[PDB]
RNA sequence: CUCUAACUAUAAAAAUCUCUCUUCUC
């Protein structure tokens, strides 16, 4: 039967949308159901942040913040484990997860 | 009394290929004795071992028999032979066979002539195989020439 | 089953002139004597070690340190 | 200036493999290429932070002969179709690049990301693993 | 080159390893306290060891 | 000195100066030192003590074990393929007269050579089987020291063992042999051996 | 009745399977 009322696409009145590739296992899926993440991590890693630091010209160097969006097939979302399965009733919670740092 | 290896030095060199014989393969790998060189063991990683992942490694080392080596880095301190098999071009693996095969015949007639006369084989080699290895490379084209020309 | 020993009688039973004089020189100059220190010099088989053994300590040429049987400790003389 | 020669470090971490190719402020000439695929054996760790490493060592050691005492690192992930994600040895490489020695300056990251080019390998269903 | 460097443990983190015998600590070397790292020692330990470490600089990830 | 009478004469020299702990009185514990500071407070040459024998609270919890004396751990590790397991007295015949060996060849009061010895037997790097399923490998890692105190020890023990096998030697001279080639850095004695083994694997597999 | 911050990286191969299903009213 249904198992979501929104088939998990999130398309719902749009007729069709591009594919965009899966970032690990290349697979085409539609944007929508190309489930997403916006990785901003630093540069450097924040471990090795003081051999750097004690090591740089430019006293406090702004140390820039390398972006890229992510895009998985749901597949590898299960599998690279961004995504987990989850019980009935909680499927319908949409917020981000309670907010990993605070 | 086998002994006093066909090369100059009393240690293998480094980045060399060589020749073992597998006598052990007990946790990590193969210390093995040489028979291109005198009698110094020397060890194959099983990482340095296998070209290909295999289920059971004893059938590619069969122990007790001779496999192709190749002798990276030496502690020439107190003795190690890094040494791997895996370490060696596909076509220069005849090349060691054949260089093992001038070698060890090399070796059986020095062998012959130490137990006539019971001069150690260490001498008779000092005395006769490597002069004959500077002059021409080699004591089996010494030995060739010999034949033919005094 | 096969011959893999190979060993030689690699020691003598019974002392000679010649090996009673090798054993009568080394007396001194060595540290530590035991009964596998005079088997390890290819003199004697080991069961007439320990006659020696008792035979160098009547004149005080090597001097005991524990009276243990199946292993000796004997020093030299200083 | 305080007499410091700037290079480039221009850091390829792929998947596998991982490059550090020192090159001088103008970029045009090479210098000290040792990669990571040079200083390991197994072929199972070309990318590997140790690999990187050792590779990023050398570098320094053939920066310091030369005489190139500042270097501006650059990070150049695989980019454009194959994934244009950092490599697991580029940090480790850049990491031992600022140990030795040499003082950084201007990191900075290059990795070509394309505006909707040229449909990447693998099929349509895509590597099936 | 014996760059044997005498590294006290300050804090374990956990364990790890498929094996589950082989513990993350934050050793920091002997000389100049303020730098501390991350690695695996395998064994039995508790905070105030002083490890010991061939190299300085191989950075741990957890093992899996 | 000190002479003190009592119905039941105890012998002169055990009655006469020990106010001065001694293995076993003959080996002073005092002025015997730990090379290298890393393996220090897990030696516990702190405690002397009369006789290599005192079984106490050892394995209950987690530590304890390492608050052995040295010379306890050594005979206690003695007795392995054990057919002969128990028998401990002879563990501790074996170790005192391979302390006399030690004092005889190379003076050099042998508790210091004991713990010189154990220092040198441990690796400090060894290797954990990381290979899962696909490419079966071992990965580099560092030893903890109080397993590096405890594999010294083994590996001591066992390449005396293994002198021993089928040869004239008492079991005595060949843990002192093993001693001697393991307070230097003779890489005659098996431990030693093993040791820069395992270094040399996890060298290789960084 | 007042708040907008960082974080990691796994996919070796694993095919097959035969019985027999037997009751609820004070
Ligand atoms: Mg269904
Ligand atoms: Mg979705
Ligand atoms: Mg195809
Ligand atoms: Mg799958
Ligand atoms: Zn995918």
């Amino acid at each position: 039967p249904k198992k979501r009322a929104s088939n998990g696409r999130n398309k719902k009145g749009r007729g069709h949308v591009k594919p965009v590739r899966c970032v690990n296992c290349s697979r085409s899926v539609p944007k929508d159901k190309a489930i997403k993440r916006m990785a901003i991590r630093n540069i450097v890693e924040a471990a090795a942040i003081r051999d750097l630091s004690e090591a740089s010209v430019y006293a406090e160097y702004a140390l820039p913040k390398t972006y890229n969006k992510l895009h998985y097939c749901i597949s590898c979302a299960i599998h690279a484990r961004i995504v987990r399965v989850r019980s009935r009733t909680d499927r319908r919670i949409r917020a981000p997860p309670q907010r990993p740092r605070f | 009394t086998s002994h006093c290896r066909f090369y100059e030095n009393k240690y293998p060199e480094i980045d060399d290929i060589v020749m073992v014989n597998v006598q052990q393969i007990a946790e990590m790998g193969a210390y093995v004795k040489l028979l291109e060189y005198d009698n110094i063991e020397g060890m194959i990683l099983l990482s340095e071992l296998s070209r290909r992942r295999i289920r059971s490694i004893q059938k590619l080392i069969r122990v007790g028999k001779n496999d192709v080596a190749v002798v990276l880095r030496v502690d020439k301190e107190k003795g190690y032979i890094d040494l791997s098999k895996r370490r060696v071009s596909s076509e220069d693996i005849i090349k060691c066979e054949e260089k093992y095969q001038k070698s060890k015949t090399v070796h059986s007639i020095l062998r012959y002539c130490a137990e006539k006369f019971q001069i150690p084989l260490e001498e008779l080699y000092k005395t006769i195989a490597w002069p004959l290895s500077r002059k021409f490379g080699h004591a089996y084209e010494a030995f060739k020439l010999s034949i033919i020309d005094e | 089953s096969k011959k893999s020993h190979k060993d030689k009688a690699k020691h003598a039973v019974v002392l000679d002139q010649d090996k009673f004089d090798r054993i009568m020189k080394e007396a001194p100059t060595y540290r530590y004597v035991s009964v596998s220190v005079l088997v390890d010099r290819f003199k004697l088989g080991g069961s007439l070690a320990r006659v020696a053994l008792r035979h160098l300590e009547n004149e005080g040429i090597i001097k005991p340190v524990s009276k243990h049987s199946k292993q000796a400790i004997y020093t030299r003389a200083t | 200036d305080n007499s410091q020669v700037f290079g480039v470090a221009r850091i390829f971490a792929s998947f596998n493999d991982t490059f550090v190719h020192v090159t001088d402020l103008s970029g045009r000439e090479t210098i000290a290429r040792v990669t990571g695929g040079m200083k390991v054996k197994a072929d199972r760790d070309e990318s590997s932070p140790y690999a990187a490493m050792l590779a990023a060592q050398d570098v320094a050691a053939k920066c310091k002969e030369v005489g190139i005492t500042a270097v501006h690192i650059k990070i150049r992930a695989t980019g454009g179709t194959r994934s244009k994600t950092p490599g697991p040895g580029g940090q480790a490489a850049l990491r031992a690049l600022a140990r030795s020695g040499l003082r950084i300056g201007r990191i900075e990251d290059v990795t070509p990301v394309p505006s909707d080019s040229t449909r990447k390998k693998g099929g349509r269903r895509g590597r099936r693993l | 080159k014996t760059p044997v460097t005498l590294a006290k443990v300050i804090k374990v983190l956990g364990r790890t390893g498929s094996r589950g015998g082989v513990t993350q600590v934050r050793v920091e070397f002997l000389e100049d306290t303020t730098r501390t790292i991350v690695r695996n020692v395998k064994g039995p330990v508790r905070e105030g060891d002083i490890l010991v470490l061939m190299e300085s600089e191989r950075e741990a990830r957890r093992l899996r | 000195f000190v002479p003190v009478e009592l119905a039941t004469t105890i012998p002169v020299e055990i009655q006469q100066a020990q106010q001065e702990i001694k293995l076993f009185n003959k080996w002073s514990f005092e002025d015997v030192e730990v090379k290298d500071a890393s393996l220090v407070d897990y030696i516990q040459i702190s405690k002397p003590i009369y006789v290599a024998h005192t079984a106490g609270r050892y394995a209950n919890k987690r530590f304890r074990k390492a608050q052995c004396p040295i010379v306890e751990r050594l005979t206690n590790s003695l007795m392995m393929n054990g057919r002969n397991n128990g028998k401990k007295l002879k563990a501790v015949r074996i170790v005192k007269h391979t302390l006399e060996i030690i004092n005889v060849l190379t003076d050099q009061n042998p508790l210091q050579v004991v713990v010189d010895a154990i220092i040198n037997s441990g690796p400090r790097e060894d290797t954990t089987r990381v290979g899962g399923g696909g490419a079966a490998r071992r990965q580099a890692v560092d030893v903890s020291p109080l397993r590096r105190v405890n594999q010294s020890i083994a590996l001591l023990t066992i390449g005396a063992r293994e002198a021993a096998f089928r040869n004239i030697k008492t079991i005595a001279e060949t843990l002192a042999e093993e001693l001697i080639n393991a307070a230097k850095g003779s890489s005659t004695s098996y431990a030693i051996k093993k040791k820069d083994e395992l270094e040399r694997v996890a060298k290789s597999n960084r």
